[PDB]
């Protein structure tokens, strides 16, 4: 499948984009942008450890 | 160009002394909480993978192809001391030892662990300020318990303040006037307020309305304001402020009560400026100082010091069992090569058997520690044990120096202490 | 001129609230412990990190109540 | 060196600041406000280099100093090395 | 919980009165007992119909309409 996507033109998914062991995080929910912006606006501290 | 000079500013106000800040605020001084890792972040676990994110790619991870391992630069920890600090510190640690009690600071550090009934519940062991208090004016309302019955109720108001900082107002209604004054003392520790002097006054102006009392702090050279309010603002410590009121003391209304009431209510409605800024989201020109570390090791991470070792990833995953816990008769021989003679004398982790190795010099010296245990009437005896035997002679359990005897209230036999004791030595 | 029993004392039924609000305590708290002469409570030390939600605000203020706040 | 041997019947107390005023019963002023607003000239720590021709600060902290070590008894026997 | 704008007013009440501000107007805001202070700010429209804050108007010395304060 490694040369069959470059020769092949043929699209990965979701699925498959994870199970290559490509991306760790999935998500389903809606506007997760924003679900994101005010989540980390409700964060406080700006240290590493935070 | 600022033909203010900084070196004449601030009122006199003969003794009453307010306190400064050299540089930051006392709270913000300290950072325990977050150089030691005792907060609750670092012990819910989520996230401490972050700090390992860059083992997505294993390959990647031990290539080194970007520095950027970090979660915030270039290391995971880069300056965890100085750069977080760029934030306003709106919530800080404050006085967070438990060396000693909160009452024993408190009592140590103030005159209110003298008058207990006066904080209320909450502040109690807290405070470590020395308040004092300012009567502002009492009076006298008829309270009627009935058509029949009036009492006379002495009505307070009264400052507790201290212009290190930290100043309410209480006032109270009661019917005697130490018990109104003691009523309104607590209620002033009720509605304590305490100040960023970081600005050592308002830098914008605060027009607030008390009840009634249209206030207005603004900036001043110098604390510009009412005998009684500038004794207010003094017990905050308002190096530079002003306040006015009503624009002119013609304007009603104007009460001792109500000139407290609106001085006190536009010191709250201040905000700070750090909090003015974080606010905004934005960085107070202030703090700024704190990345310059960061920036400086930005600039000093170039070349040797960004380069990353290839392949060395720093995490040297489990892989077997070691086991070089030997048998006891074995360690008790192991170190008498490299060390004293029978290292392991009395190490219970160590020697699984805790007795081991000692002379019973030493172990005679672990029974004086030990005591005397009652004795049921099975063990009780008519034959004296060498413990009273040796109580007659007076001598000592310690002086049989040469005699293997170890453990003289033990009820066997000279042979069955050293035979229950040849094991070891 | 009769005027509700209990009238007298009746609460600010809109600015009731503001005074208990965790922001409020957040806000003034955050002060007192940084003057460095008070010993925050138990409270502050956690709290502090985790400061309330941004946006609950009460329906006394946002005048809206479909609004789930 | 330079030895007398010398009696003393009062010395003085401890300076430790802290001696009790002399209470008195009523004030010879009975205006409170006169110590909230006196004001004074600024006192002005340094001119230029605060340069002056005998030590008038170093001296004077040193003379304090050592009065202060004679009455605390060199300060020693409190703790010094008790770490 | 509270917000960030504290407080907004307009410069004028009115429309038929409108306020140039000299540049030494908008430099003693930023100059507050002697502490710089780029914190209140404000806004106002100059005659390049370009509309800025008081702060880059008086780093090109130029004073405009008022328009707003606020902080």
């Amino acid at each position: 499948l490694a040369e069959f996507i470059m020769l092949t033109g043929t699209s990965l998914f979701a699925g498959d984009a994870l199970r290559l062991g490509w991306t760790d995080l999935f998500t389903t929910l809606p506007d997760m942008s924003y679900h994101i912006k005010d989540w980390f606006d409700t964060t406080e501290h700006m240290h590493n450890d935070a | 160009k600022n033909l203010n000079s900084w070196y004449a500013k601030g009122t006199m106000r003969g003794g009453v002394p307010r306190i400064y800040y050299a540089w930051m605020r006392p709270g913000s001084f300290t950072r325990r909480r977050f150089e030691k890792m005792r907060n609750p972040f670092v012990d819910l676990e989520t996230g401490t993978s972050l700090y390992f994110r860059d083992t997505r790619d294993s390959a990647e991870a031990v290539a080194h192809a970007a520095d950027s391992k970090g979660l915030k630069g270039m290391d995971n920890a880069i300056d965890l001391y100085n750069e977080y600090r760029i934030v306003p510190d709106l919530y800080p640690e404050g006085f967070q030892w438990k060396h000693k009690l909160n009452t024993e600071y408190n009592q140590w550090r103030s005159n209110t662990w003298l008058t207990p009934d006066l904080i209320p519940q909450e502040h109690r062991g807290r405070f470590l300020c020395n308040f004092q208090l300012n009567i502002v004016a009492y009076d006298m309302r008829v309270v009627k318990f009935s058509p029949k019955d009036h009492r006379q109720w002495i009505y307070c108001v009264l400052y507790v303040g201290s212009g290190k900082g930290i100043a309410g107002w209480g006032r109270a209604v009661a019917p005697s006037t130490q018990e109104a004054k003691k009523e309104a003392i607590r209620e002033a520790f009720s509605n304590i307020i305490a100040v960023d002097l970081e600005q050592e006054g308002p830098m914008y102006p605060v027009r607030v309305n008390a009840d009634g009392v249209r206030v207005l702090l603004y900036p001043a050279k110098r604390i510009v304001a009412n005998f009684r309010v500038a004794d207010i603002l003094c017990a905050f410590g308002f190096q530079h402020a002003g306040c006015r009121i009503n624009l002119k003391a013609t304007n009603n209304p104007k009460s001792p009560t109500h000139t407290v009431e609106g001085v006190f209510e536009a010191v709250k409605a201040l905000r700070s400026v750090s909090e003015i800024a974080a606010s905004r989201g934005k960085v107070p020109h202030s703090l700024i100082y704190n990345i310059y570390p960061y920036l400086e090791e930005i600039r000093r991470r170039k070349g040797m010091m960004a380069m990353h070792p290839p392949g060395k990833d720093g995490l040297l995953m489990p892989d077997r069992v070691v086991d070089n816990r030997l048998p006891d008769h074995l360690k008790k021989g192991y170190y008498d090569d490299v060390y004293w003679k029978d290292f392991f004398a009395g190490s219970r982790e160590h020697l699984n058997e805790p007795k081991m190795g000692l002379r019973g010099d030493e172990m005679r010296q672990r029974l004086e520690s030990a005591q005397s245990r009652p004795i049921s009437s099975s063990t009780g005896s008519g034959r004296r044990t060498l413990e009273d035997v040796l109580k007659r002679l007076g001598k000592t359990t310690k002086d049989l120096g040469s005699i293997p005897i170890v453990n003289p209230r033990l009820d066997i036999k000279l042979p069955t202490h050293i035979k229950r004791n040849y094991s070891l030595h | 001129y009769k005027m509700p029993k209990n009238m007298g004392v009746a609460p600010r039924f809109d600015v009731w609230n503001e005074s208990y609000e965790p922001w409020q305590h957040m806000k003034r708290m955050g002060r007192l412990v940084g003057t460095g002469f008070y010993i925050p409570p138990e409270w502050y030390n956690h709290f502090r990190m985790f400061p309330p939600i941004n946006h609950n605000f009460q329906q006394e203020k946002t005048l809206n109540p479909r609004n789930e706040s | 060196m330079k030895y007398a041997d010398l009696e003393l019947t009062t010395r003085g107390e401890f300076p430790h600041g802290m001696k009790e005023p002399g209470f008195v019963k009523k004030l010879d002023q009975n205006i409170p406000w006169y110590f909230s607003t006196y004001r004074s000239m600024y006192h002005w720590p340094i001119t230029g280099d605060n340069w002056s021709d005998l030590n008038e600060a170093e001296k004077h902290h040193d003379l304090h100093m050592f009065y202060t070590l004679a009455w605390w008894k060199l300060g020693e026997g409190i703790f010094d090395a008790n770490d | 919980g509270d917000s960030t704008i504290n407080v907004i007013e307009p410069c004028a009440y009115d429309g038929k009165t409108e306020f140039e501000w000299s540049p030494k107007m908008m430099r003693r805001l930023m100059n507050t007992h002697g502490i710089h202070n780029r914190l209140v700010v404000y806004i106002c429209r100059t005659a390049d119909n370009r509309v800025i804050d008081h702060i880059q108007a008086v780093k090109e010395n130029v004073g405009g309409r008022g328009l707003i304060m606020v902080h």
